[PDB]
């Protein structure tokens, strides 16, 4: 009870030292990966029949 | 004797009247239409509805009258005439083949289909659980295979035979023989109708003995069954009559010498619309009875 | 075309045709759902049938195999876990006679009864009541009587009528009177009793799923 | 896993009996068997095929229709009837099991044998390069082989199984599809091939490696086996 | 002091930590997500019909090969599907019919089942038997198993419906690590691609993340007002979504501690049963109750792709790692693969 309170304070103040970082450059993180990685993505380009293993 | 025999193998004793003509096209017309609408929305209905068993037999009916209502609105023109027919002996006997086809697997997918609902009630730890669909596709395969096989008799085709060079397309007459299609037209009626009468009885006494549900669904499936049956029996029985009353007369002296087939006639061929009735009434009631239509 | 895989394929028909089989076998049989609060009470219809998670009880009756599945002792939240048992035939709902004057406990089994009553995903599904505690419930109303929790209750204190008065206060909450069908019965201390009245009312359902089916409700 | 084989024994000529092989440690339902005999002088070969709903027989082209092959599931035994034998069906019998899926491993366990002995085209042809290559311990060899139909399938997978016989035992699958390490093997075992030219390598040779190496194909229904391999040490 | 002085610290935590959530606030994902041009409307078909399932399909999970998957329904069968060719693999009876969750091992030599049983049941794959058989028999746990996940070959993370979710070892089948920090009933799991955190979302529309050695809560969402039916994890590592029976889902960042966008319409209104992401992370897809799947825009958080084709309500939801296809279950039992 107290001592699970206690355990919300730590673990608060512990979250509160994780460098909460901001909204911005964690935006530009995801959109350099999405582009490095989006010329390859099959389901966002498919790749023709002849290359595609699912083809009929 | 103006009304002697049209003899091909048989005495058959064919009359010609004017009633005919004053009667028949307004039953006839009106049926086609309100058959043809009333079956085609139900298929089309069918078309886009599950695949449970239980609407195949249905969805076989609703085919057999779709078929069936096309051969009358032809019936009529051999009427309009007055036992006139225009067209050769190939399309005589392949549309009559077809409409006494359809009659008898429509009567046979009812009294099927009264089987089924007698299973469903009476007996419903039975192998009714889904008489798994290849099982009912088959059944429904050798039920028509049956049909059309008791009806090509029919179609070994003899002539469109002329009365005074006029072609009547007539299988119904009186004949000096019992031949096939006359028991045939007996058969069609005794045991379909003792079949469902009996499952009806069945499926009401088990529903009464301690089945009650009075909110408005046990109810209103015994009356719709009840008043299914009792249509078909108005249906089919005044021609069954009519027909057991020629023959008892043909048999009992008289078998020649224009008896009352004078009025006989005319009273048969007036009952046998009743049985086209029969097909425009069975859609309106079997399908459109369960709350999904 | 293929070399190998005709192998598979044939394994494949195999495999499924057992599954046909199998799904055969589990469609004839017939799925029952136990619900309640009070393990004794419970306990006394498995106890009074004759032939750690749920509880799976197997018992063959005129010829009709009944799977009843115990729920009691999940003590989990009814809300995420109650639509696994959709397509069960009925729910046997079980209550105490006797738990009236013990502590509210009866005004519990109701809000338990009109949570799984109203519940959307047994919107088709027949509820089977067993009042329990038939003879206990008859020695309390001579000691207490039954407008301590019940104050609208006005009436002459006898078994008869505090049980029609029960049983009446129980079926009001069906509000969708229409589609479902409670049969309400008391336990009897004589065996071969209860089953038999399980039976028939799994009939009358399996009857009524097959109307619906026929295209009559 | 045990497939024990026997009823083997003295034949005249176009003489008949049954071979019998029961089966334990292992579901016999699920997998296919296969016999394989193996001539004195000669190598392996294939003679029949059963999958595992008991469909789908196969008879090799030398033994079509006189040989035949059957078996009970509930009796957990597997029968092989032969007839009118001929010479040169004297050799040594084994049993092979086989299941087929996907990621699966088939003939990875072979019987201990039984021996039958007589009293006095179309097909795929498997050139082995060499019969005989003295090796020493701790050096490496290559066995390179030959199909006269590349087997590199549409599917991408290749159809070759590598066997392993040391001297007085029955063969050991050591390497199925050139690209997967049977069960019990060690990884010291490697395969490699372009589709019609197969190279099997056995880097840091040991004593037990002592044997005669067969090579299979399972592309066609007609199964061969290669003349062999002998190692010497 | 006593209970008054405790509660009012609790709400003073509370109010610091959305203080400081407000802190970082700074700007939402939409108007920096203008930059980049929208993926547009995807059309889907479905190339292979899985029909094998003849009850409701509950749960389901791709393998490592992008070939293989595991399908659980409530008939209690376990079902290994070959999507190249449509071909059953292997048939898991299980002694449970009641089965709403299964994973499938990152090997592919072990899976595991579970449901309303308390039960976490691990079935080996490749017995030189050929057949199928239990290995361990997970029964440590009280309430029903919701979501059971392979972290390793000997290591597994598994949640119950009660308040305690319990990280087990299969060579000695006994609880490493338990966490109590829920409070409600916990749905679903998800296993980051690193290994060493994993999301939990209960009823009480609490998400929590729990370390899989140190063994505590290190982060916590509220942003949901219903249950969390659903959760995954997107494909970087550092963000995860939710889904929830208020027919919205919405994607948290862990860095961020802060709910950056939520994915929704006013025509939906039903709950959400599964969700799972693409390989590029571009595209978020969700099960529905309706007889309807839905593709979102992960980024711009718009509907971009509809799967119609299902009758029933869908369950289950997962991507192959590689993103060449994607399979969605229903309660219809049939499984379809989509790409
Ligand atoms: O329907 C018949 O069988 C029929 C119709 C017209 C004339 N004769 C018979």
């Amino acid at each position: 009870s107290i001592a699970q309170a206690r355990k919300l304070v730590e673990q608060l103040k512990m979250e509160a030292n994780i460098d909460r970082i901001k909204v911005s450059k964690a935006a530009a993180d995801l959109m350099a990966y999405c582009e490095a990685h989006a010329k390859e993505d099959p389901l966002l380009t498919p790749v023709p029949a002849s290359e595609n293993p699912f083809r009929e | 004797q103006d009304h002697f025999l049209e003899i091909d193998k048989k005495n058959c004793c064919v009359f010609r009247d004017d009633f005919i003509v004053k009667v028949l096209p307004p039953v006839l017309g009106l049926e086609f239409i309100f058959g043809l609408l009333g079956n085609g929305l139900a298929l089309w209905i069918f078309c886009f509805h599950s695949w449970k068993s239980s609407r195949i037999f249905l969805f076989n009916l609703a085919v057999a009258d779709f078929l069936l209502i096309i051969c009358l609105p032809f019936l009529m023109d051999n009427y309009v005439r007055r036992w006139d027919w225009k067209f050769g002996d190939i399309p005589c006997r392949l549309m009559l083949f077809m409409l006494a086809m359809n009659r008898q697997g429509s009567i046979i997918f009812l009294t099927v289909v009264a089987v089924d609902r007698y299973f469903r009630v009476v007996h419903p730890h039975h192998a009714l659980n889904k008489i798994s669909n290849r099982t009912a596709a088959i059944i429904s395969c050798l039920l028509w295979g049956i049909t059309i096989g008791l009806t090509v008799h029919l179609l070994k085709k003899k002539m469109p035979i002329q009365n005074g060079g006029a072609n009547l397309c007539s299988s119904f007459s009186i004949c000096h023989t019992f031949q096939w299609h006359e028991a045939m037209f007996l058969l069609e009626f005794f045991l379909p109708l003792g079949i469902i009468l009996f499952c009806s009885a069945r499926i009401i006494w088990s529903l009464r003995q301690r089945q009650m549900d009075r909110h408005a669904k046990i109810k209103r499936a015994i009356t719709f069954i009840m008043v299914v049956a009792i249509v078909f029996v108005i249906c089919f029985l005044p021609s069954v009559v009519v027909r057991i009353r020629i023959f008892w007369l043909l048999h009992t002296s008289g078998t020649q010498n224009c008896e009352v087939y004078r009025s006989v006639d005319l009273a048969f061929f007036i009952t046998l619309s009743f049985t086209y009735m029969n097909s425009m009434l069975d859609p309106v009631v079997y399908y459109f009875s369960s709350p999904s239509f | 075309l293929s070399a190998e895989d005709k192998a598979a394929v044939e394994r494949s028909k195999m495999i499924d045709r057992n599954l046909r089989e199998d799904g055969e076998k589990a469609a004839r049989e017939v799925k029952l759902l136990l619900l309640g609060a009070g393990e004794s009470g419970k306990n006394t219809i498995v106890k009074q049938m004759k032939i750690t998670g749920i509880v799976e009880t197997h018992f063959t009756f005129k010829d009709l195999h009944f799977k009843m599945f115990d729920v009691g002792a999940q003590r989990s939240e009814r809300k995420k876990w109650i639509h696994c048992f959709e397509g069960v035939t009925a729910i046997i709902f079980c209550v105490a006679l006797s738990d009236y004057d013990l502590v509210n406990r009866m005004h519990a089994s109701m809000k338990l009864f009109d949570s799984i009553c109203n519940n959307k995903w047994f919107t088709d599904t027949s509820i089977i009541l067993f009042l329990n505690k038939k003879d206990l419930f008859e020695e309390k109303i001579k000691k207490s009587p039954l407008t301590i929790c019940y104050p609208e209750y006005a009436g002459s204190n006898t078994y008869e009528e505090a049980a029609a008065y029960i049983q009446c206060q129980f079926e009001d909450l069906n509000k969708r009177k229409d589609t479902k069908e409670i049969y309400t019965h008391f336990t009897c201390s004589t065996d071969t009793k209860n089953v038999q009245f399980v039976f028939d009312a799994v009939t009358d359902v399996i009857i009524k799923n097959n109307l619906k089916d026929c295209g009559l409700f | 896993v045990q497939l024990v084989e026997s009823g083997g024994g003295l034949v005249q000529p176009g003489g008949s009996r049954k071979l019998s092989c029961s089966a334990s440690g292992f579901a016999f339902s699920s997998f296919g068997m296969h016999w394989v005999r193996q001539a004195p002088e000669k190598g392996l070969e294939w003679v029949a095929y059963i999958s595992s709903g008991s469909g789908t027989i196969y008879y090799a082209d030398t033994v079509k229709g006189r040989f035949t092959i059957s078996r009970d599931d509930p009796k957990n035994t597997l029968f092989l009837q032969m007839t009118s034998l001929r010479s040169e069906d004297t050799a040594m019998y084994y049993c092979v099991r086989s299941i087929y899926y996907y990621g699966s491993s088939p003939f990875d366990f072979w019987g201990q044998g039984t021996t039958l002995t007589v009293s006095a085209s179309a097909d795929i042809v498997m050139t082995q390069a060499t019969s005989s290559v003295p090796v020493t311990p701790g050096e490496s060899v290559s066995i390179s082989c030959r199909s006269s139909k590349s087997l590199l399938h549409s599917n991408g997978n290749t159809y070759l199984y590598w066997f392993l016989q040391r001297p007085g035992q029955s063969p050991q699958l050591l390497i199925y599809r050139m690209s997967n390490l049977a069960s019990g093997v060690p990884d010291r075992f490697s395969g490699s091939g372009s589709g019609t030219a197969f190279t099997l390598t056995i880097s840091r040779l040991e004593a037990e490696d002592v044997g005669v190496y067969y090579c299979m194909q399972h592309l066609e229904y007609p199964l061969t086996f290669g003349a062999g391999t002998k190692l010497e040490l | 002091s006593e209970l008054d002085q405790l509660r009012q610290e609790a709400e003073q935590l509370k109010n610091q930590i959305r203080d400081a959530r407000k802190a970082c606030a700074d700007a939402t994902l939409s108007q920096i997500t203008n930059n980049i041009d929208p993926v547009g409307r995807i059309q889907m078909r479905t190339r292979r019909t899985l029909r094998g399932h003849l009850a409701k399909i509950y749960a389901m999970h791709w393998g490592t090969d992008s070939r293989l998957l595991v399908s659980a329904s409530q008939d209690g069968k376990l079902i290994i599907w070959d999507s190249y060719t449509t071909n059953k693999v292997h048939a898991i009876p299980l002694r449970s019919s009641w089965v709403m969750t299964c994973a499938y091992a990152p090997s592919g030599n072990y899976v595991a089942c579970g449901g309303l049983d308390n039960i976490c049941s691990i079935y080996n794959l490749k017995t030189r038997e050929g057949n199928v058989r239990v290995s361990r028999e997970l029964a440590g746990h009280t309430g029903y198993l919701s979501c059971c996940r392979f972290l390793d070959d000997n290591q597994i993370v598994t949640s119950s419906g009660d308040t305690t979710c319990a990280l087990w070892d299969i060579e000695t089948g006994q609880q490493t690590t338990t966490f109590t920090g829920h409070t409600g009933d916990v749905m679903s799991l998800s296993l980051a691609p690193d290994t060493r955190l994993f999301v939990s979302g209960a009823c009480d529309a609490s998400a929590k993340l729990w370390d899989v050695r140190e063994g505590m809560c290190r982060q916590t969402f509220t942003g949901h007002e219903s249950d969390i039916n659903a959760i995954c994890f997107f494909p970087n590592g550092n963000a995860f979504a939710t889904g929830s029976d208020d027919a919205t889902c919405r994607l948290f960042d862990l860095r961020a501690d802060q709910e950056l966008m939520t994915y929704s319409h006013d025509n939906i209104i039903c709950g959400i049963t599964s969700v799972s992401f693409s390989k590029s992370g571009r595209l978020l897809l969700a099960g529905y109750d309706d007889f309807n799947c839905n593709v979102w825009d992960a980024l711009k958080a718009d509907r971009a792709g509809v799967l119609a084709g299902h009758d029933n309500r869908v369950s289950c939801l997962g991507v192959t790692d590689d993103g060449m296809a994607v399979a969605t279950g229903s309660w219809d039992s049939f499984l379809k693969i989509w790409n």
